[PDB]
């Protein structure tokens, strides 16, 4: 409560970055704290009970990345021979983590965007903010494609990915949320962002992506899903009653079947819909 | 009647004797018509590959068109035998290739057979198809090309309206120079606007035999 505020000024104070990444920043500035001076009760509840606080949005990746960097964290913030230097000041450990998945925004651009096939349109989802680099990445090594976004309807988004993308030159067209199936011929591939990558390999995002995926598999044509290091959680869902349902909010987020999809990023890498279950089971040792 | 000479003579010194022995002996036409006035010789057809010469032009533009849409692989430009990086095309779909510093410009569509080089800086909105442009290449918008040539340093104006050349070095064509099959043009050519050139015009810095002079190619 007394520094939810300061995760307000780290969303609204630089609007670029993600959710996630402005409570990990904040919560790690914060370790600069009135002193509790003791490395049980300090970390291990007190940052559950500050995950406890700051997960009163509406997010589902917030809480799941204040999990994982408890995890990167738990990794070896000692017992080192005094309470000197134990992490209240060897504590570069979470920086450097904090640099590494900053720079991973970058390693996405530099790995995905030369698969982009030249010539068929690929329609995205509503504006995420790592379509956008691996698109500047694209055009940025002189490719041609056309590209539409939908609007992704409880409230008009797809023309913020205009306002996104036409800055920079790059043509594209907005088109009707229901009428996805008219176009979904005309595009071969499909792309999407992410809120959050699942265990049994499907995808959480904003409503409409489920629709999109079973098009593609009516039109055999793939389906394609992006995501970071910081959007991987442990929910398990059958049929869609079963995401929390404080992570439910008529969804504000949905997600889609594991393994209708075809490929998958993530800042590990480029990844196959059964691998992603062994490769964050690599995380959270 | 289905075969066509091509100059690959397989032979021993032994004919090298044989034109010792007529010195008016030229060509290898003269060789062997001079084996048949009586020391023998056979042929070889084959039903695998492609091989033939041209002095010409016109089975010059046979033999690209059988280079591009690949009539001669192992033997492929993309494998890129000789050692540079001045070379440097890929593959993609109808056997077109794009090679480095591309540009290529918005809806400047690109459909059969070609390849680009190096500093070859592309307009929008042209059509090129069955051709070759080469390195050092500029574009206007329009710029329609088909079955023609482009060279080393070329430039060309935008909407220049042109069917089958054959042009050469560093040359030069500004806007709306609609231009007709079976022509060349060689070695710095400057030609202005609204010319609507003719079917056949050798146009070099020569004066008796090609039809320019030493200026341009309009008029002296």
């Amino acid at each position: 409560k007394e520094l939810i505020e300061y995760f307000k000024s780290q969303m609204k104070e630089d609007p670029d970055m993600a959710s996630a990444v402005a409570a990990i920043r904040t919560l790690l500035e914060f370790l600069k704290r009135d002193k509790g001076e003791t490395i049980q009760g300090l970390r291990a509840n007190l940052t559950s009970a500050i995950e406890t606080l700051c997960g009163v949005d509406s997010s589902v990746a917030v809480s799941s990345g204040g999990e994982l960097f408890l995890r990167f964290i738990s990794l070896a913030s000692l017992e080192y021979s005094d309470y000197s230097k134990c992490k209240k000041i060897m504590i570069e450990r979470g920086e450097l983590f904090l640099r590494r998945i900053s720079l991973s925004r970058n390693k996405i651009a530099d790995l995905c965007h030369t698969f982009i096939k030249d010539g068929a349109t690929i329609l995205t989802h509503a504006y995420s903010r790592v379509v956008l680099r691996v698109l500047e990445a694209a055009v940025a090594a002189k490719k041609r494609f056309s590209v539409y976004v939908t609007e992704s309807q409880p409230d008009l988004s797809g023309k913020k990915m205009a306002k996104a993308l036409c800055h920079l030159n790059v043509p594209v067209t907005v088109v009707l949320d229901a009428a996805v199936g008219y176009i979904m011929e005309k595009a071969d591939l499909v792309i999407v962002g992410a809120e959050g990558v699942v265990e049994n390999g499907g995808i959480i995002n904003k409503i409409g992506t489920n629709q999109m995926a079973v098009c593609a598999k009516a039109q055999n044509k793939p389906f394609y899903v992006v995501a970071e290091s910081f959007k991987f959680v442990r929910l398990f869902p059958l049929n869609q009653q079963d995401v929390p349902d404080k992570f439910k909010y008529h969804p504000w987020v949905d997600y889609t079947a594991p393994s209708l999809i075809t490929l998958l990023f993530t800042d590990l890498g480029v990844l196959t819909p059964s691998a992603v279950s062994d490769e964050l089971i690599k995380l959270y040792l | 009647y289905d075969l066509l000479d091509c100059h690959i003579s397989i032979c021993s010194p032994q004919v090298a004797q044989l034109f010792t022995d007529n010195f008016d002996y030229q060509t290898r036409d003269d060789f062997v018509r001079g084996l048949l006035v009586n020391n023998q010789i056979h042929m070889h057809v084959t039903a695998k590959e492609y091989g033939a010469r041209v002095s010409n032009l016109h089975m010059y533009s046979a033999v690209c068109a059988d280079v591009i849409r690949r009539w001669v692989y192992p033997l492929t430009p993309e494998a890129n035998f000789t050692d540079s990086t001045t070379q440097s095309c890929t593959h993609s779909r109808h056997n077109i290739y794009r090679g480095p510093e591309v540009s290529l410009g918005h809806g400047s569509i690109l459909e059969e057979n070609v390849l680009l080089g190096s500093g070859t800086v592309i307009g929008s909105n042209c059509f090129i198809t069955n051709s070759v442009i080469g390195p050092g290449c500029h574009i206007g918008d329009n710029v329609v090309l088909d079955q023609t040539y482009l060279w080393q340093g070329v430039r060309v104006a935008a909407g220049a309206q042109i069917h089958q050349s054959l042009l050469c070095d560093n040359a030069e064509v500004k806007e709306r120079v609609t231009l007709k099959p079976r022509s060349v043009l060689t070695s710095q050519v400057v030609v202005g606007p609204n010319i609507t050139l003719p079917e056949g015009s050798v146009i070099s810095l020569h004066p008796p035999d090609a039809e320019e002079d030493e200026d341009d190619g309009e008029f002296s």
